[PDB]
């Protein structure tokens, strides 16, 4: 019998061991990669004070995002109010604030509060207030009873670009390429700003997070910011093409610059091992008419020379288990494949198995692995749990932190990748895609894989001569 | 007098909530305001209501299913963020349950769906017999009915019990509302409904103790050696049975009169139960604490033994602490209540100056309280929002912060080092040993090197860089 | 009572050796130059031990030839095995510029002549290959003093005494010499950065950021020293030296003062903050150029970085370090600044009327306020007996064969040094500098956060730190 890749949902309809957040939570991180934003969150003050406490917890960083504080009189009676006073008090208090995404809740969405004409009372009332002031307030609808962080930050990019490009619309083509390449770390973004500028191509990364690893200076100054500006946003309206890493985060931004401007938008495989690099670049060559540098192609090498010494050492026939974003998880699955792994369960976390299966990275799995994989779409994590009790024998796990005490008690060497990965220290700072994130993410896994078997002595006397 | 700072000219209410305590005042005519609403858009420190009832108190509890009747975010959001370990495996913090709302729910109606939850939650732990059902902003906004779903899951299995809370986030205005409704609830429907066995002449239990870091595990150290029974602890290292049982104790022991001291009047006023108000943080607050308990049981012989060994153990190191803390200034920027469990007692055991405080939502009780123990030159600030605290630093330019780690990570760029206010560092922080716990954190906080080496600018020529000396108690 | 020790062996055989002996320290100097094999004057096992050492550190191949000593020249000396060998060598390798001559135990009891043997060969290959010049340097490491640390020194010596002799001093370069000692490709990588970011023209001695060289389209190895005879030629021309290591390549430093009027500056080995700061200040005051904002800014990421750590998770933790000198100390003055204990470090040599002498002996004496024990001449079995009679650690920091001593204790071990063959990636991650403190910081936090876990010892815990 033929190996199959079987999608498969959930089979409860309640979640133990949640894998993602709600849609405000990812609204609220694509909102903090702008500078000069602060998010305010129109709904009870847990939905603004849990997400921070996440931010926090992944970059060990401080973010500004603000709430309405929806009280019991504003639940009842509407919360428009709130929303307002929200959006004076943060300006009377923050000269410098530009762009307020309004972020709605599962609260606000439930009661019906009418952003769009919230919206249209506070640009009257700053523009009396405020003569010289012009700030950015982006309606983003995020009902939490819906989709997912991942559809809450693709949403709320989407809106924020609509907003601010509204406001400036096309002019004097820039030359550069859009970029967003979705829910990434800090590191994974200082990654492609080198490879752009090794391939002499202008480029905007839609947000640009390298400076949430901010540094403690002698002047004390907090630089913890997104640099992304409303000029950047609004120059995407004017750029040769739209890169989209990530189908589930961003690739919508790019589709609506591509219809509203005419950018033409380049949705790519997510950059996850090897030919998926291979491919975006090519496609930035195509795009740019730029050749690809022999720089890329050394550090091309040299992340295969070591994977190398790794693959058929010690991953060969290991079996894996893949939880975290869907662009992630069907990324590192290819990846994996490349170093001999063998990727028999992905986990993808929400209500989107209509657009999951059709993802041709599917096709691209089904055309090539050997042995059979599970992808259980509306997954927690319990989904994991319950098949490592039930038997399912895993070699390793790559997921993000919150399911750690899966890993500790099955003693199941674990890879933290994805979001959040509060549990390990510096992470963010590591890239993952591209060359030299493949070369990192291998070396993790060895590296995991060497310390088990030491603590275990499994064979502890064979990493010697390797 | 009371306080206008300059990042509040635009929200001049603020003045009511900090006070700046000066000599020769009546401090009844500067009582801040507590427990009002949030005003939005400044990022204000304070969570829901919610928060306060799962996170806060229920989810303690190490053998019960916290089901958050709810979208996922609820839950998510509550998981992976707390340090109450117990002695089971800690299973209260490896798992979260949600019923996953979704539109149609919205739309329709979500009792069947929470009805399903319930059941597949028990089905796929048959060993865990136990439940509280949460609701979150959305299920009560739409009125579906908890308790009628929890009744007829009961009916159709023998072996659980369930509680519920009507604790939406909105309701209230912070955490503390959370608090109130869980503990009403669980003296009206749950307490005198179970009886333990009663194993010593001296009973009590230990009312708003959390077990942070072990703080229970190790209190319970001191009435195991005393020989008095806990009925139930509301609701560190705790079980859902034995908080049935807590009408039977002969005293209530109370910490945190905030968030438990609802349940404590309660079985006072129905069962005759008095209730103590001690302080289990600060040394001398401890034996305190055990002096009055061991008076009230007859056994003051037995309390004098464990605080005489306690001291020797314990006392010479926490001296070390407080000759190389003394003079040194604090902020505790908390929820409310280590605001007035720690203001004198950092300063009696270990000579530091706690100069400015916030709290999230407090009441007016906590800041009656906080005034009464604290300083003059102090801020005492209800509902602090993030402008205020960067003045205050900048008023009374703390060494060191005692606060939750975003705010921790926040005031690191100013070079402020801090202790976590709320999970702690290295705890256990309460008892004898927990502020030798607490002291220690506090030294390296600031007797710190990286904060010698971030101050130094490389590129100026007149600067070197210094070696800073240390020590260990 | 708080008291730095420094105390020998106590017993005078060896359990469990530190490093190698000289002549493996000699093959390593050689290996990072370009268009080199060293020539090892003595018994097979010299050479092919020692290119496997290598191969377990690096994952690479580096080419050393033996003189493959038999039993007739034990008898009658080894002179014609050494001028076989370097023909051979010529012949068969055309593009083969430098062969360092090493001499071994063997080669030294028996009192070989090698530099008799060199005016040998000189002559033998200018007349054979007119347009061709070899450049031989005799290098004397005998095994029965020294180690490996001593041996690279010699080498870096020999072969710079050599190389200069020829070529002498020619125009200012305007450059630096560096010798960072005996350091990882990603030392020098950081290295490079620093340099380029202060606009500061340097050669690094050597140059072995190509030993991680990639797997090519075109099949091409990569895998060799770039320190051109070149480049070692215009040390003679350079502004000034920055010795980074007092075991590793300050002799040679000394010598080019002597020799050329080079000024050479020692600094402490950069690791942890200080040590970098200092080692920035000296570049600055010997070429005139400023400490860039970009290093400003590396500096302020590691010291946030560390500052998630140090108070948490690593105060009062006591840690063993072992590794060469420089390393050793290096290391204990990082530890502190992020608030460990190193509690006793271990150096492996026979260099203790040296080691007494170095400045960093007493920086730590007026700094620590526990003791520490610096054992000399130690070995790695020094630290098991230690921890078999109750020394408590939290932490070992130390080459990879220590493993089973850390292993079998059930304590956290970072792998610093040489070799760090039983993990993956090492060499190509930076310990020196901003980023290196950074990147050593958070190794130690992750393997204690994976013992936490392991050991079930309060793994909750790692969640809102
Ligand atoms: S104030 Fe508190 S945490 Fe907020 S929703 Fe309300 S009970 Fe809950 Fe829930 S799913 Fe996400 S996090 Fe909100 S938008 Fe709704
Ligand atoms: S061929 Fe074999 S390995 Fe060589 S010495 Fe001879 S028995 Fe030994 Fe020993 S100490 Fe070092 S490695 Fe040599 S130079 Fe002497
Ligand atoms: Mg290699
Ligand atoms: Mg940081």
């Amino acid at each position: 019998k033929p190996a199959e890749v079987k999608l498969s949902p959930r089979d409860r309809e309640g979640i133990i061991n949640p894998m993602y957040d709600c849609q405000p939570a990812g609204a609220q991180y694509a909102g903090i990669g702008i500078k000069d934003c602060i998010p305010l969150v129109h709904g009870g003050q847990g939905c603004t004070m849990f997400v921070r406490l996440l931010f926090a917890q992944h970059f060990k960083e401080n973010f500004d995002v603000a709430s309405t504080s929806l009280h019991e009189e504003s639940a009842v009676f509407g919360g428009a109010k709130r929303v307002e006073e929200g959006v004076l008090v943060l300006a009377r208090r923050y000269p410098n604030l530009r762009v307020i995404p309004i972020i709605t809740t599962c609260s606000t969405e439930v009661i019906g509060d009418d952003i769009e004409g919230s919206i249209r009372v506070c640009n009257r009332a700053l523009e009396a207030e405020f003569p010289d002031r012009k700030i950015y307030l982006a309606p983003v609808h995020t009902p939490s009873f819906k989709g997912s962080h991942v559809t809450g930050y693709a949403e709320c990019v989407k809106s924020v670009f609509k907003t601010i490009t509204d406001a400036h619309g096309k002019g004097q083509p820039s030359g550069k390429l859009n970029v967003f390449p979705g829910w990434v770390n800090p590191g994974d973004v200082v990654l492609l700003k080198r490879y752009f500028k090794e391939m002499d191509v202008e480029a905007n990364i839609y947000m640009d997070t390298e400076d949430f690893d901010s540094p403690m200076l002698p002047n004390k100054s907090i630089e913890t910011h997104g640099r992304t500006t409303v000029e950047d946003i609004a120059d995407s309206a004017n750029a040769l093409a739209t890169l989209s890493l990530a189908r589930y985060e961003g690739n919508t931004t790019g589709e609506l610059l591509q219809k509203t401007f005419a950018v033409p938008n380049a949705l790519v495989n997510t950059p996850y091992g090897i030919k998926n690099t291979d491919d975006m670049l090519r496609k930035i060559a195509e795009v740019t008419g730029k050749e690809i540098p022999e720089s890329l192609v050394r550090e091309r090498g040299i992340a295969l020379d070591a994977l190398a010494d790794l693959a058929h050492m010690f991953f060969a026939n290991k079996k894996v288990a893949i939880f975290g974003h869907p662009d992630l998880v069907l990324g590192l699955a290819q990846f994996c494949m490349e170093v001999e792994l063998e990727p028999v369960l992905l986990l993808i976390g929400d209500d989107q198995g209509n657009k999951y299966k059709k993802d041709p990275r599917i096709e691209e799995l089904k055309n090539t692995a050997h042995f059979d994989i599970e992808i259980v779409h509306n997954a927690d994590l319990w989904e994991l749990e319950k098949r490592i009790n039930a038997g399912l024998q895993l070699d390793l796990i790559m997921g993000h932190s919150k399911g750690r005490y899966v890993a500790i008690e099955a003693n199941i060497p674990m890879v933290r990748v994805g979001f959040p990965t509060f549990d390990r220290a510096g992470l963010y700072r590591k890239p993952s895609i591209g060359y030299q994130g493949a070369m990192e993410l291998g070396e993790m896994i060895a590296n995991a894989m060497f310390a088990h078997m030491e603590y275990t002595r499994n064979k502890e006397w064979i990493l010697n001569t390797w | 007098p009371m306080v206008l700072l300059e990042c509040d000219k635009d929200i001049p209410e603020r003045q009511k909530h900090i006070y700046l305590k000066a000599p020769n005042e009546d401090t009844r005519e500067f009582l801040p305001i507590a427990n009002a609403a949030t005003i939005p858009g400044t990022l204000s420190e304070r969570g829901c209501a919610f928060c306060g009832a799962k996170l806060v108190i229920g989810g303690v509890l190490k053998d019960t299913i916290q089901m958050i009747h709810g979208p996922l975010g609820c839950a998510y959001d509550t998981w992976h963020t707390k340090r109450y370990p117990t002695d089971n495996g800690h299973f209260n913090m490896k798992y979260v349950w949600s019923t996953d709302m979704k539109e149609s729910h919205v739309v329709f109606g979500g009792e069947k769906r929470l009805e399903k939850s319930m059941h597949e939650a028990f089905d796929e732990m048959p060993d865990i017999k136990r439940m509280i059902v949460y609701t979150t902003c959305p299920t009560a906004l739409i009125g579906d009915d908890i308790k009628a779903v929890a009744k007829k899951v009961m009916k159709d299995r023998p072996d659980v019990d369930v509680f519920t809370v009507e604790c939406p986030g909105f309701s209230g205005v912070s955490q503390s509302k959370g608090h109130h409704v869980l503990n009403i609830g669980w003296i009206n429907e749950k307490v005198e409904t179970m009886e333990k066995e009663i194993t010593s002449e001296y009973t009590m239990n230990f009312i708003g103790d959390f077990n942070i870091q072990g703080d229970t595990q190790l209190l319970q150290t001191y009435w195991d050696r005393l020989g008095i029974q806990v009925v139930a602890h509301f609701t560190g290292n705790g079980t859902y049975d034995d908080l049935r049982c807590m009408h039977q104790a002969q005293l209530n022991v109370v910490n945190c009169a905030r968030s438990s001291g609802y349940i404590a009047n309660e079985l006072k006023k129905r069962y005759g139960i008095p209730r103590l108000d001690i302080d289990s943080w600060g040394f001398n607050y401890m034996a305190e604490g055990i002096r009055k308990i061991c008076a009230f049981f007859g056994i003051e012989e037995k309390g004098e033994e464990l605080i005489a060994e306690e001291y020797a153990k314990w006392k010479p190191k926490l001296d070390w602490y407080k000759e190389r803390l003394q003079g040194k200034k604090m902020a505790i920027w908390t929820g409310g209540p280590r605001l007035w469990h720690w203001t004198k007692s950092v300063e009696d055991d270990l000579g530091v100056q706690v100069v400015a405080m916030s709290s999230k939502f407090g009441h007016e009780e906590d800041f009656e309280k906080v005034i009464a123990r604290g300083k003059e030159g102090t801020y005492y600030i209800d509902d602090g929002n993030e402008l205020e605290f960067f003045e205050i630093i900048d008023l009374v330019k703390p060494d060191v912060i005692f606060t939750g780690p975003r705010v921790g990570e926040l005031v690191k760029k100013l070079h402020i080092p801090y202790v976590n206010g709320h999970g702690y560092h290295n705890g256990p922080y309460m008892g004898f040993e927990g502020f030798v716990n607490l002291a220690r954190d506090m030294y390296n906080a600031v007797h710190n090197p990286l904060r010698h080496l971030a101050a130094v600018d490389i590129r100026d020529k007149s600067q070197t860089t210094p070696v800073i000396v240390r020590g260990a108690a």
